[PDB]
RNA sequence: ACCGAUAGUGAACCAGUACCGUGAGGGAAAGGUGAAAAGCACCCCGGAAGGGGAGUGAAAUAGAACCUGAAACCGUGUGCUUACAAGUAGUCAGAGCCCGUUAAUGGGUGAUGGCGUGCCUUUUGUAGAAUGAACCGGCGAGUUACGAUUUGAUGCAAGGUU
RNA sequence: UAACUUGGGAGUCAGAACAUGGGUGAUAAGGUCCGUGUUCGAAAGGGAAACAGCCCAGACCACCAGCUAAGGUCCCAAAAU
RNA sequence: GACAAUGGUAGGAGAGCGUUCUAAGGGCGUUGAAGCAUGAUCGUAAGGACAUGUGGAGCGCUUAGAAGUGAGAAUGCCGGUG
């Protein structure tokens, strides 16, 4: 290993996805639509009514 | 674009003809010569020019109908001006001015396009029996079929 | 009424194609080298 | 730290733009409109370029049906005859022929006149 | 060789200024010197002290013969433009385009 | 943030009747000089590895300059130097770091040499290790790390 | 003087000196070829075959391999979200005819 | 492994200031000649403003509204083209005229023919006469901390770990 | 040629027309409420003048190659006066 | 060399392009950097070079690291200009 050369094992590592950036990518809507998607996300932590 | 052929004015001459319409019915003599008009017939054919060939149509008066004349076939037509639609000439319309009859019809069967409009200055009815165009010495040619 | 698109710049040069003073009538003016109006006075 | 966003997309909206050559006034010029008038652009030059195909067929179709009509033989039954015969030879071809040499066209046309 | 003379930011909006000069523009200049004398518009005694200047520095500085010149062009192009407003009715305020135009003059002769 | 911009928080004009769009604070994300969303904040970027794995690294990269060369030299000496670029009599290369049994000073005083740097040995860095080109733990500090396994 | 062979997946009325373009042959360049499969001729006597004319052939120099300029395959499906921009070059040969039959 | 003049303090500039309110209070915009002011003597047009010479300078096509100088937008010159034509502006076909390239089955314009109701959102369904955008520019939204969990990688392993 | 099991991540809970078996309505509705199937949604292409839901039929990309489907073959308009 | 598969919204999964900064390595640069402008150049895409002009300092490449990492729409904010 020689410090310009340094390489991650295989499987080490990947990159985050990173949603709302286009549309191509799969995320613009980002994720689901019209409904509890508000920034709140308020599914009270567990449970129905 | 492999070597298929376009004709454009350097080639396409095109040559005169003499229509008698005497005793032809209208649709029958104005479609074939909507097609010498436009020029499919010739094998040099290619749709973004005038390939066609110039049409006189003689003896407009003579041309023939069926079921219903002076009865029945209205030529309607409105004028842009309000409940005008000054619509009357039956298909009798031969025996008042014939050449409209018939150009009318023949101009019915060519696209609406500016070439179409070009191609329909090449038809020549005339009611009677004679015409002026001799001069672009025109042969006469039997309606097919 | 306001407009309910906006003059391209195509249609509204078309527009200004009448838009122009044009050459004033003159001529050869006192023999004294000046330049004026038809019928207009010489000036000294 | 900050990436100043600046020029990465000047430059590509440049490229889009510049795609638009002949394109009328505002949609040579604007990215918006002329990001518009490129995208309809491909999308007609996608389907034109499978109806192309259709149009040369059915213009040679014609002209062969004009050298045909020439001869009293409509080219609905040169087509059977010359299938019949077998001659295999397709309609650019067959066009092609009818116009450069009607003495050959002649001898396609009693070919096919011929096992009828 | 031929000659130049500019007017950088005058107070006349190049809209009105590029009317006189299209009567100016490739005339002779001593017609150009007369049509500009007689219009009636503003920008013409303007119009006339740049081509008037450009053609005096086309005889002092090219030791131009000043009769056989032309006007190979002229023309306006887009100065800053000061920035005012009128108050209208209701409290608002509205713009107003104080423009601006630089005016160029070239008189020429045999170009080579 | 947006909480911390200097502005005010007072509503910049009424929620209808303007043909405005509804806004909340001039000090919001869209608005120029308004709040940041999501920037970076202070944060530790620093983490843990089990102790044997440290161990095993700084045995990997000895070793790997085993695979290409450190060498190993007798010892120290006196107390300022430009001779230690003469004491590259021996061939040494060009990036360095030259072991020592326990914080030697005065060699320690060798420095702006450019490519050279030097560190006791319960020190010994897994980094210079491996921008080091060529090492020489000298020969106690050697059998130093030795002991320490 | 006048022959059409049945080459691509498509026939050519190839005219003896001229050049020509087909889809690419897996073949040498500079090398010469020749098409097996020949329909018909022209000129002064004229042979006309079944599937193809039972001995004749045309025969070419290879000019060139090659790959035709760009185009760009891109397509979209309007309010629905999606779009897709593919490039193509599509390869020929470049054989110029000599010696028809 | 923070900002680099819409960023970073509200304030890189005599900012809590112009400006706004009876007041508490609110609260901006605005950095860059050059290495050196050597900041254009002098002549010419002009009342001046401005400009052409002549000069300083590596450069003023660096001249003070001064580094670079994009786009919208405004103009001058024109090669091809256009005054019987119904046009989401293009696409496919294609003569004609003009040109000559990162030289490759080239570039510009386009008589004429075919095909063809922008985008976004939102909808069962929008050319839609449903929403949104005058244009161009910059700025503008899944982040970090801690925990839980699961997968991948690595180390030891009846032990692992601080 | 799939099926099930456990685990990670989801979206969806406004549906539309047509054919068919029905309720409701007026054997009214481009009505409404269920059962079965198809298409649209999320599907471009050819036919039905135009025409999400009908008919043929599912576009990896290139061709100025060929056979067909539903529809068609006097002219507009490819193909039988 | 065969032979199959490759329409697609919410959505899941995968491979990659590019921007800033860091590290190490290796390079270019007043014989002219970035930026900008034009071109008929290359790759399957995001995109990458090359030449000439402008400009007058700073920049790439490789491997890996990290992010204020990508805009056309919010009656979005500011500026300019129709
Ligand atoms: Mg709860
Ligand atoms: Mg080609
Ligand atoms: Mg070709
Ligand atoms: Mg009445
Ligand atoms: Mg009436
Ligand atoms: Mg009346
Ligand atoms: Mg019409
Ligand atoms: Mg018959
Ligand atoms: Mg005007
Ligand atoms: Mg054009
Ligand atoms: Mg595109
Ligand atoms: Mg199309
Ligand atoms: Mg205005
Ligand atoms: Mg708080
Ligand atoms: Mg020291
Ligand atoms: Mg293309
Ligand atoms: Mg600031
Ligand atoms: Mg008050
Ligand atoms: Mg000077
Ligand atoms: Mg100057
Ligand atoms: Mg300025
Ligand atoms: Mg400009
Ligand atoms: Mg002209
Ligand atoms: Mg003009
Ligand atoms: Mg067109
Ligand atoms: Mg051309
Ligand atoms: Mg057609
Ligand atoms: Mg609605
Ligand atoms: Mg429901
Ligand atoms: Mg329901
Ligand atoms: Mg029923
Ligand atoms: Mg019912
Ligand atoms: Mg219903
Ligand atoms: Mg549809
Ligand atoms: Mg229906
Ligand atoms: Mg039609
Ligand atoms: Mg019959
Ligand atoms: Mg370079
Ligand atoms: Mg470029
Ligand atoms: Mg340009
Ligand atoms: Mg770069
Ligand atoms: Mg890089
Ligand atoms: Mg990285
Ligand atoms: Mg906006
Ligand atoms: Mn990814
Ligand atoms: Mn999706
Ligand atoms: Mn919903
Ligand atoms: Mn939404
Ligand atoms: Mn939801
Ligand atoms: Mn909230
Ligand atoms: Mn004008
Ligand atoms: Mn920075
Ligand atoms: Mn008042
Ligand atoms: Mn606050
Ligand atoms: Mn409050
Ligand atoms: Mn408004
Ligand atoms: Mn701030
Ligand atoms: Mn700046
Ligand atoms: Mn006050
Ligand atoms: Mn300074
Ligand atoms: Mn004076
Ligand atoms: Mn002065
Ligand atoms: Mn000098
Ligand atoms: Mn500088
Ligand atoms: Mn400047
Ligand atoms: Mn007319
Ligand atoms: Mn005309
Ligand atoms: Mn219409
Ligand atoms: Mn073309
Ligand atoms: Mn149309
Ligand atoms: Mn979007
Ligand atoms: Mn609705
Ligand atoms: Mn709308
Ligand atoms: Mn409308
Ligand atoms: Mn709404
Ligand atoms: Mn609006
Ligand atoms: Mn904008
Ligand atoms: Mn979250
Ligand atoms: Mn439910
Ligand atoms: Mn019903
Ligand atoms: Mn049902
Ligand atoms: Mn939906
Ligand atoms: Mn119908
Ligand atoms: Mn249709
Ligand atoms: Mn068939
Ligand atoms: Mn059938
Ligand atoms: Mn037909
Ligand atoms: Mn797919
Ligand atoms: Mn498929
Ligand atoms: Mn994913
Ligand atoms: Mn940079
Ligand atoms: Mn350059
Ligand atoms: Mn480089
Ligand atoms: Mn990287
Ligand atoms: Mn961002």
């Amino acid at each position: 290993m020689k410090l310009h050369e340094l390489k991650p094992a295989e499987g080490s590592r990947k990159e985050r996805n990173r949603v709302g950036r286009g549309v191509a990518t799969g995320n613009g809507k980002t994720s689901g639509r019209g409904h509890k998607g508000q920034k709140a996300r308020s599914g009270g932590g567990v449970r129905p009514g | 674009m492999r070597q298929t052929f376009m004709a454009n004015e350097s080639n396409i001459e095109r040559k005169w003809y003499v229509i008698d319409a005497e005793g032809q019915t209208l649709g029958r003599l104005s479609s074939e010569v909507a097609s010498i008009l436009r020029g499919k017939n010739k094998v040099t054919y290619t749709p973004h020019v005038d390939t066609g060939d110039y049409v006189i149509v003689i003896n407009a008066s003579k041309i023939e109908f069926t079921g219903n004349k002076e009865t029945d076939k209205v030529y309607y037509r409105h004028s842009n001006h309000p409940g005008g639609i000054k619509s009357i000439t039956a298909g009798e319309l031969r025996r008042t001015n014939p050449e409209r009859l018939i150009e009318n019809s023949i101009k019915g069967m060519l696209p609406s396009t500016r070439l179409g409009e070009k191609q329909g200055k090449k038809l020549f009815v005339y009611g009677g029996a004679e015409h002026p165009h001799a001069a672009q010495q025109p042969e006469n040619y039997e309606l097919r079929g | 009424a306001v407009p309910k698109r906006r003059t391209s710049k195509t249609r509204k040069n078309k527009r200004r194609t009448h838009f122009k003073i044009s050459v004033p009538g003159m001529t050869e003016c006192p023999n004294c080298g000046r330049e004026y109006k038809l019928s207009h006075r010489v000036c000294k | 730290p900050r990436v100043k966003g600046g020029t990465v997309t000047r430059a590509r909206r440049k490229k889009t733009i510049k795609l638009a050559k002949g394109y009328f006034g505002s949609k040579h010029t604007l990215y918006k409109v002329a990001k518009q008038q490129v995208m309809k652009s491909g999308q007609y030059a996608f389907r034109d370029r499978r109806q192309r195909k259709r149009d040369f067929r059915k213009l040679w179709i014609t002209r062969i049906n004009a050298a045909a009509r020439q001869h009293e033989m409509s080219y609905s039954r040169l087509m059977n005859g010359l299938k019949k015969a077998g001659i295999d030879i397709n309609r650019k071809m067959l066009s092609e022929i009818a116009i450069s040499d009607e003495k050959a066209f002649a001898q396609l046309v009693t070919k096919a006149k011929d096992a009828l | 060789m031929e000659a130049k003379a500019v007017a950088r930011t005058i107070r006349i909006a190049p809209r009105k200024v590029r009317l006189v000069l299209d009567l100016i523009r490739g005339k002779n200049a001593a017609e150009a010197i007369a049509i500009l004398k007689l219009t009636n518009k503003a920008s013409s005694p303007v119009i006339e002290k740049v081509l008037m200047s450009a053609l005096a520095n086309a005889e002092h500085n090219y030791d131009m013969n000043t009769d056989e010149l032309v006007v190979k062009e002229a023309y306006a192009n887009e100065g800053p433009t000061l920035k005012r407003f009128r108050p209208r009715a209701q409290g608002r305020a509205s713009a107003i385009n104080k423009r601006t135009s630089h005016i160029t003059i070239v008189v020429s002769d045999g170009k080579e | 943030n947006r909480s911390a911009v200097s502005g005010g928080g007072r509503k910049p004009w009424k929620q209808k009747g303007t043909g405005r769009a509804r806004q909340g604070t001039i000090r919001a994300p869209q608005w120029r000089g308004g709040g940041i969303v999501f920037g970076p904040t202070p944060r530790s970027y620093a983490y843990k590895m089990p102790k044997k794995m440290r161990r095993l690294a700084l045995r990997s990269a000895l070793s790997f300059k085993a695979q290409e060369n450190g060498l190993t030299v007798v010892d120290a000496f006196n107390f300022e130097a430009p001779k230690t670029k003469e004491f590259k009599n021996v061939l040494s290369t060009l990036e360095q770091p030259k072991k020592v049994l326990v914080v030697t000073e005065n060699e320690d005083v060798n420095v702006e040499l450019s490519a050279r740097n030097i560190p006791g040995v319960q020190v010994t860095t897994a980094q210079g290790l491996n921008v080091l080109d060529i090492t020489n733990a000298d020969s106690l500090v050697i059998t130093e790390a030795a002991a320490k396994k | 003087m006048f022959a059409i062979i049945e080459t691509g997946g498509k026939q050519i009325k190839v005219e003896e000196g001229q050049e020509i373009f087909v889809e690419k042959l897996d073949v040498n360049e500079g090398d010469t070829f020749t098409f097996d499969k020949v329909l018909f001729v022209g000129g002064d006597s004229v042979k006309v075959g079944a599937p193809t004319v039972e001995g004749a052939t045309v025969t070419a120099t290879v000019n060139k391999q090659g790959r035709g300029k760009k185009i760009t395959v891109f397509t979209y499906k309007r309010r629905k979200n999606s779009k897709r921009k593919k490039g193509h070059r599509q390869p020929y040969t470049k054989l110029t005819i000599d010696k028809i039959n």
